[PDB]
């Protein structure tokens, strides 16, 4: 059995350099050669409390690339936990008993974890959980970093938005401390700036970082520019003044930018990244989405299929 | 054996004696742990002096016995304090709180945006000598507070 | 002066000392009166034995004195206690606690659309013996309710 | 000095026989002699924080017809109460540097009497609050009673409707229980029955009073019927069921009913009487509206002049 | 003709000192020898387009005290301007050719200003026009610090709160700098600071001012702590942060003060001031309330009367 067979992937906090490394060997052999039955016979629940365009549709979209079926919702509107007042845990108590792995994104903290533990035997993909976590996010990230720079290992990356709310950077910064020798650099205003806790684990492993006001001040020396948006839906009022992006990132400043730099988005962009930049060789936020197609296979192959894909 | 200085009765056959517990807190450890809410003897002294221990506090509960899981919860507001285990008159046994790697059903997680808060589950938080202060980290939204911030029942 | 009748009890020379307070009511006024504030030796003893009374909690705080009031709104929670002026080790004076006509601020109004919450004023009842129950009328909604319902604020 | 010269009229509760009998004795001179210039130079706040039609109007024109000026708003929509936060107490207290009396319906029972904290020297008269008291509207019942009755001792009076919530049948039950032999017929819904303070304390009087479930009962007895609208917007969700009237007034239930009899209603009335009764000897609710000018400018009078002749 | 006959009160910055002081001298006079027909059969309109209670009212009860007649509308939403359409200007035209002054307040600084241009002979008092001008608060407040101080000279000035938003201390501020020696200290959130335009002023005429963090700072030196409410029906979303008070005062930080320092307020409050403080001999918030009776019936008296002699 590898080691991710049956395993719930809630947070990347819970696993190692080792099973991503898994992940992103399997993403690879199986964007090489496809296998349309690897989950013929299984059946997945899409559960998705809160909106989605990406995340749901690219997981969906693997799960038949593997011959899965796919039941579930993408509105809790009508499910009966919306009209009835049903509790989450009861939700994913019953609905563990009808398919093979549940997929879910919602919009409060710890729901993934909450659902693990009425689960049973089914496993549980967190898809999002407010601002915490977004492991399957950074499994394409990670993919997407790796296939643009060959490693993952001594890298400057440099992260720039809204960082307190940004699940995403959540989980993709603890990601690349799990490797050595890579350089941070975070750019998001100070309302919005990356969570106490993620620098900690910085410091005590002794990963560099630094703060900067602007793209610019590090636009020559980063290989990654990883921009991402302002959680509008999640800020409080007294917030609202950082609703607009602060850094908007425009063609022109990408003209001393390092030949393999790539500049990446988890999306949706809103204003932070003006379309001239979609044509510039820099732009990859792209290419990125559809590797979400790939390491969200290889996630589904490992936790529903017993043996290292052969 | 307690002391000396004006005579009162107050010995007791077996149960539990929390002992240098710092001052105010005999009021909060009678709460949070609901070491009140039982049908035995309970024998408070608040402020009661003792030499270093200047205004210490004492708790005596009666044919209670702790367990190295709560004495060591105790280890996050008197962790100084000193759990003796007294048994048939004699003090059989005699501990000292350390810090547990999670306390449940205790605090509650500040982060208003918890699950914990909507759904019937019990909070959990991991606990962690930070820097200065002991961090605490809910085992749903993840985020870590001071153990000072966090508020409980 | 003397020694008291049962086993465990403890000494103090000039104070207060509430006693025949009813079981799981002591930690109560000892919340609502917010004694553990005074950092004054104060003694706890909760169920302890009451002869044919069953089980009594005990307080008692030395250099303190209760309230001109406490008194009367202790003989809502507890109207069988009694409280004892000890000076020099000695009671200077029993009492034993008497419903006043209204009792103010302590208490809040049940009635939901009564103006006293929304409202910066103190609440007020008028107390009346009824038939077994006290009853309480709000000096604002005039509405009148069973202290067993007003004793859930 | 008047034995209510400046005097709070809050609770019927608080007024004595000798009050009420001074009150109808003047409202019974004013009608037939009228004071146009009784207060000249006073200005008197109208504050209405809840609907009204005959009551604010009646007690502005009976201001009027006395010489005084008028100020206030019905609606607290715009004060700044309603848009700026301002505390009840706070507006009292300003207010009461203006004016020389202060009229107040609220929908809170107790307004009233925290207002009178506020107020300084300044009465306040209660209009209505919430489902309190209601004491100017018993004045005009006591006045319209005793008009058709030539009497306010053993009458056999019957209220019928919203007992519960009726602020109107509380002050003037109140009322009636200060003179005697006046025996009680209360018909009521069970979940809209009179509240049991007001019946501990008629019996405590040694007060004949008992229930009866239809208007028929008691029809050939009454000397008063007093018909009530159901308090609707003070109901509680689970007593929607009595939104209804339960008891309703038809001409044809008149046919054995004493000569004397008036059927008497706070107003406004929903469907509890039927407009046929209007036709009536008996209908008197209409003249009841018309004694409001003359119970409140006695009211107003008594309260702002130290000494009163007529 | 007195200097003010037939003038429009919009802005204070339009007054000058000696107009000040002869509105404080008649408020004097008229606060110690009531003139009850000073304004015999004149008819004023009381137009707010926007909440209020003491302006109003104030006004309104002034009016009635000099002897005219009200009309007008407490809430725009029934006019022809608010249902059918209708411009400001149009609303102005006609109403002044019915009136012999116009009282307005309106949510769009400039709006009286406007009216002048269209109300022919019949003069505008600003009841306050966004957060621009509120001249007779203004004129409320000087008469109070007069009174309390025995002078608008060398007075030791702090203003707290919301200072951008606040017409109060806008118009506050320009009347005080007409006098001289007057020293302001300016405690607010760098986001609702002092208007430039203000301060240039302030520079211009050499007058002493400074800004603070904390009302500490400055509490044994003032003879006068202004505080105001946080303007949060203007507030922009992007400052949303500052709706709650930043800086509150209670009942404590009151010991070191001036004995003869007063507490003023335009009011309302809403926790800007502990109500602690409402029982200290600093408190005057309600006294400087009731002067506003005082300083508007002078200002009504002085448009309204070519001579007055009191
Ligand atoms: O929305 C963001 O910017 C962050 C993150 N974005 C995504 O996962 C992309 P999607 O909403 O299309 O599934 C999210 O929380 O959904
Ligand atoms: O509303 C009722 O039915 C009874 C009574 N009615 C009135 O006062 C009539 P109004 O609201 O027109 O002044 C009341 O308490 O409001
Ligand atoms: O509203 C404030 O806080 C200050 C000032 N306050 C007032 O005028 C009081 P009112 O709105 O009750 O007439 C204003 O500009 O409206
Ligand atoms: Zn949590
Ligand atoms: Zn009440």
């Amino acid at each position: 059995a590898n080691p991710l067979y049956q395993k719930h992937i809630i947070s990347i906090n819970d696993l190692s350099r080792d099973d991503l490394n898994l992940v992103l060997a399997t993403a690879a052999k199986l964007k090489a050669n496809p296998q349309p039955e690897l989950l013929k016979h299984k059946v997945i629940a899409s559960c998705f409390f809160e909106a989605s365009t990406r995340t749901r549709l690219s997981f969906e979209t693997s799960m038949h690339r593997l011959g899965a079926s796919v039941v579930g919702f993408s509105d809790s509107a009508n499910t009966s936990l919306g009209k009835k007042g049903e509790t989450l845990a009861d939700t994913i108590s019953v609905i563990s008993t009808y398919v093979d792995a549940i997929v879910m994104r919602h919009p409060q903290e710890g729901a993934a974890r909450l659902a693990t533990e009425f689960s049973g035997n089914v496993p549980v993909l967190n898809a999002g959980d407010g601002s915490n976590q977004h492991p399957t996010a950074t499994l394409l990230d990670l993919f997407t970093i790796q296939e643009t720079q060959g490693r993952l290992d001594n890298l400057h990356v440099a992260m720039v938005g809204d960082l307190k709310y940004g699940r995403t950077v959540h989980s993709l910064t603890q990601a690349l401390a799990k490797f050595d020798g890579n350089r941070f650099y975070f750019i998001a205003p100070d309302a919005l700036a990356m969570p106490q806790y993620i620098l900690d684990m910085l410091d005590e492993k002794g990963i560099a970082w630094s703060l900067h006001s602007s793209i610019e001040e590090v636009m020559a020396e980063v290989d990654i520019l990883y921009m991402t948006r302002v959680q509008k839906e999640r800020l409080d009022p007294s917030e609202y003044a950082n609703v607009k992006a602060q850094f908007v990132l425009r063609a022109s400043d990408l003209h001393n930018a390092k030949a393999n730099m790539k500049v990446l988005h988890p999306l949706p962009r809103v204003d932070e990244i003006a379309t001239d930049v979609d044509k510039t060789p820099h732009a990859w936020y792209f290419q990125q989405a559809g590797n979400g197609i790939f390491a969200r296979q290889a996630l589904l192959a490992l936790v529903l299929n017993r043996d290292l894909v052969l | 054996m307690t002391h000396d200085n004006k005579l009162q009765v107050e010995a007791i056959k077996r149960g539990t004696v929390i002992d240098h517990i710092p001052a105010q807190i005999g009021f909060k450890l009678l709460s949070l742990f609901k070491l009140t809410e039982t049908d035995q003897r309970i024998t408070i002294g608040l402020n009661l002096p003792s030499g270093e221990m200047g205004r210490k506090d004492l708790i005596k509960i009666e044919n209670t016995f702790l367990s190295e899981d709560q004495v060591d919860q105790l280890a996050l507001y008197a962790p100084q304090a000193t759990v003796n285990r007294i048994d048939n008159y004699e003090v059989v046994g005699k501990s000292r709180p350390s810090l547990p790697e999670r306390i449940d059903n205790v605090l509650v997680c500040p982060n208003s945006n918890c699950i914990s808060h909507a759904e019937p589950v019990s909070s959990s938080f991991a606990v962690r000598k930070r820097a200065n202060d002991i961090a605490l980290k809910c085992k749903y939204c993840e985020k870590e507070f001071s153990h000072n911030v966090v508020l409980a029942n």
